[PDB]
């Protein structure tokens, strides 16, 4: 009959060219009786009452996929998860985009969730090559303990294992951390120089300052730094030689929405085979089994290779995520994202102007100072070492 | 004020009788206890998510205890997700939210009846040894968390003064085919193997397993989560407690939890009694502080931090003759006492591949 | 301590010597919680730091 896919949205306005995305089906493949419908609906503005706004709306409405889109309003992760709860238990497969967490990236919980965006847990393996070229061995990393923090760490240990073993010392701390510089003390005891931070939007702050009072951004020191710490707040009271990164599509919810239909469309083309084709359940007044190719479903959204859009590199791996996104490594040289090189996948770098590491060292400072004063450990043996 | 939620029509006519029959069955100073039954029935949330905050609004009760009647678990994180919100404790006596569901959301209060599968995964092996049955191998398919249950195996056998045996498959696909598995389940270094996967994907394997003609008693398998003859699973004493204690012990958790708080001063807790009275939630703390001795006839019911049982009472169940489950041994506070006594070998629970080759 | 002397002055550090703290020379064995098994003694401590 109709092939309508819901969708949920921040803005009725950002509405008005999804229908007129979807209207343009014609041009596509097959073509014999699709007909794209928005059936989309804006976000309530409290999570507690948008699961009221689905069951009678979006499922009643005969629906395959859901896009779920960042809320306007900063909030922290409150609308993403009732959509995958509403739909997992119908296993009615569910795409997303603009969540950077790495909580909707396992199975035990989101059974069901392809984000078109990458999260802060691969943004760590940037800084594994990104130093690579720079030639760093030995690191240290200041890093928050919750469960975005310990996300990133068990990623760098392992990428860092075969090419230098383990890092020198990892750091943690609580994420609402008060005037604690008691771990900072150790932080010019390992002669590293290179200390990478992945704390929160606000706790940069703190860490910045605090480093700010024991002259530790000064002359010799690198950083390397997450996104999180420069946006918002976290600009304010910086080290003057960050080298954190940014997003080139992120924020940009149109960027993926005609990115989203083309996926879809594609995908609804090749469920067309001899197999069961049968339809989700209708409506959701009462229903209990679950339509048998709602999982192939998914299985055929992770074999969609949409070779249009960004670049044509619309990919996924064995999990929902957005594949060779470009982050546009960025600067600070004097009050100013200076950009100065790009990443796509393998690094190569487009040196616009010049780097100013911290302290205003025109030469790239290497990491490293050897101590002349060593501890020894000695045991009480008779003819060896007397006591 | 403690609330009961019933779903499923074989408690319809069911859930009247059992109120004032537990309200004396515990009594404790300071608290009352109103229970209610609801004969709604209907697995969509329409009901899951208008009835209880009607409720909330009407009685104002504090504990809710949840019960089903099917095995699908796919109601627990919609329980999930109210309890974090509301911050109201829960706690789950049996039914669909009797799975581990792991990680737990940070200031929810979700509390059930059950033991993680490295929990239930360490009682075997005390079998293993009792029966003298060293040799085993370890064999699953792809499960949401599968990668844990590979871990616990060896930090048994690594040490022990026994010197174990160990092999395994990886992962196996039941649309690969049941001729193709037959010839690649030949991979085996063992009389033993382990089972582990999903209830509705257990269903091919077997037939497989037939077709591959591993399923009488000269082999045996361990279930965690057609049937062979002589197969063993864990089931932590799901089918035992009848009905009216399982009630009678979700009440009981609940009027000594509240008692944790009140002891140190006067509380009386509101915040969850509404769901659309008030546009704030940031007002919660202490939500699992608590809740760390749960001590009732003569046992203890522990609960860790996370939100998970940590003092069970593992029970493994046999298969009989006819087609049915029963319990051989058990496990309480590590005594394992076995019945069926365990004497000789190769004739109770096992049997050799053939006669010719056992001589005394 | 009459050949790190020695070596103190040809590779030219310094050194602050101090005994072992329990007083064993090093093996590996299991914690209580599953099997992450560590070092002891003086063999533990030159990994620690």
């Amino acid at each position: 009959k109709i092939v309508n896919i819901g969708a949920v949205l921040s803005t009725r306005k950002h509405e008005q060219m999804f229908r007129e995305a979807v209207n343009q089906a014609n041009k596509r493949h097959g073509s014999w009786k699709i007909q794209l419908n928005a059936t989309s609906v804006t976000h309530k503005p409290n999570a507690i009452q948008m699961a009221l706004s689905v069951c009678e709306d979006l499922i009643s409405s005969q629906v395959y996929a859901i896009l779920v889109s960042h809320p306007p309003t900063p909030n922290d992760h409150f609308t993403p998860t009732p959509v995958s709860y509403t739909a997992g238990f119908y296993r009615i497969p569910v795409l997303g985009l603009t969540t950077r967490m790495s909580i909707y990236s396992d199975k035990s919980i989101h059974l069901s969730f392809l984000r078109t965006v990458p999260p802060y847990s691969h943004q760590s393996s940037v800084w594994f090559e990104m130093m690579r070229v720079y030639s760093w061995n030995h690191i240290i990393l200041l890093v928050s303990d919750d469960h975005e923090g310990r996300a990133a760490q068990k990623r760098l240990e392992t990428l860092l294992e075969e090419r230098e073993s383990k890092a020198e010392k990892v750091l943690q701390f609580d994420p609402g951390t008060k005037n604690v510089t008691a771990l900072l003390m150790e932080a010019k005891e390992l002669e590293a120089r290179v200390i990478i931070l992945s704390a929160s939007e606000d706790d940069a702050a703190t860490v910045y300052r605090a480093a700010a009072m024991l002259n530790m951004t000064g002359s010799g020191y690198v950083w390397l730094v997450g996104e999180r710490e420069i946006s918002g707040n976290a600009l304010r009271y910086a080290p003057d030689g960050i080298l954190g990164l940014q997003l080139i599509n992120g924020k940009n919810e149109s960027a993926h929405i005609s990115d989203a239909v083309g996926v879809v469309a594609q995908a609804v083309h090749e469920l067309l085979e001899k197999e069961n084709i049968t339809d989700p359940p209708r409506g959701c007044v009462g229903n209990t089994n679950i339509w048998k190719t709602g999982p192939l479903f998914k299985r055929v959204l992770m074999s969609s290779k949409y070779a249009d859009g960004v670049t044509g590199r619309v990919e996924f791996n064995e999990d929902g995520d957005r594949k060779f996104a470009n982050y546009s490594i960025m600067n600070l040289q004097n009050r100013k994202l200076v950009q100065v090189g790009i990443y796509n996948g393998t690094h190569v770098i487009p040196n616009d102007r010049k780097i100013i590491w911290p302290g205003g060292e025109t030469e790239k400072p290497r990491g490293y100072q050897m101590s002349t004063r060593l501890k020894i450990v000695t045991i009480h043996q008779e003819p060896f070492v007397y006591v | 004020n403690v609330a009961l939620v019933f779903s499923g029509p074989a408690y319809a006519a069911e859930a009247a009788r059992l109120g004032p029959a537990v309200a004396a069955a515990v009594r404790s100073p300071g608290l009352d206890v109103r229970p209610v039954a609801l004969v709604l029935n209907g697995s969509d949330p329409r009901s899951l998510v208008l009835q209880l905050c009607d409720l909330l609004s009407g009685l104002r009760v504090h504990g809710v205890v949840f019960e089903d009647d099917s095995r699908a678990p796919a109601v627990a994180p919609i329980l999930d997700f109210l309890s974090a919100q509301t911050s109201l404790p829960i706690v789950a006596v049996h039914g669909g939210a009797a799975l581990v569901l792991t990680p737990k959301e940070k200031g929810s209060t979700f509390l059930q009846l059950g033991s993680s599968t490295e929990q239930q995964l360490q009682v075997i092996f005390e079998v293993l040894e009792e029966y003298d049955w060293t040799s085993f191998v370890a064999v699953t398919t792809r499960a949401p968390g599968h990668r844990a249950f590979l871990s616990y195996i060896e930090v048994l056998t690594d040490g022990s003064l026994v010197g174990w045996e160990h092999r395994g498959a990886l992962t196996l696909d039941p649309g690969a085919g049941e001729a193709v598995l037959s010839a690649q389940l030949r991979s085996v270094s063992a009389q033993i193997r382990l089972l582990f996967c999903a209830r509705e994907e257990a269903e091919p394997v077997f037939r497989a397993a037939e077709e591959a003609g591993l399923t009488g008693s000269g082999y045996v398998w361990f279930m965690v989560g057609p049937l062979p003859a002589g197969l063993f699973a864990v089931r932590s004493a799901g089918w035992r407690d009848d009905l009216a204690r399982r009630v009678a012990a979700g009440v009981a958790v609940v009027a000594r939890g509240a008692q944790a708080l009140l002891r140190d001063y006067g509380f009386l807790p509101e915040l969850g009694h509404d769901c659309r009275a008030q546009n704030r939630t940031h007002r919660g703390e202490s939500l699992h502080r608590y809740f760390m001795n749960i001590t009732w006839d003569n046992r203890d019911y522990s609960f860790n931090e996370d939100g998970f049982l940590v003092n069970p009472s593992l029970v493994v169940i046999s298969l009989t003759r006819d087609r049915t489950w029963e319990v051989v041994g058990s496990w309480e506070q590590q005594t394992l006492r076995l019945k069926y006594p365990l004497w000789s070998r190769y004739g109770r629970f096992l049997q050799p591949v053939d006669d010719t080759q056992h001589l005394t | 301590i009459d050949l790190l002397i020695k070596l103190a002055r040809t590779m030219n550090f310094t050194y602050e010597v101090h005994l072992v703290a329990d007083g064993k020379f090093g093996t590996q064995e299991r914690v209580n919680n599953s099997n992450k098994k560590e070092w002891n003694g003086m063999m533990g401590e030159l990994l620690s730091g």
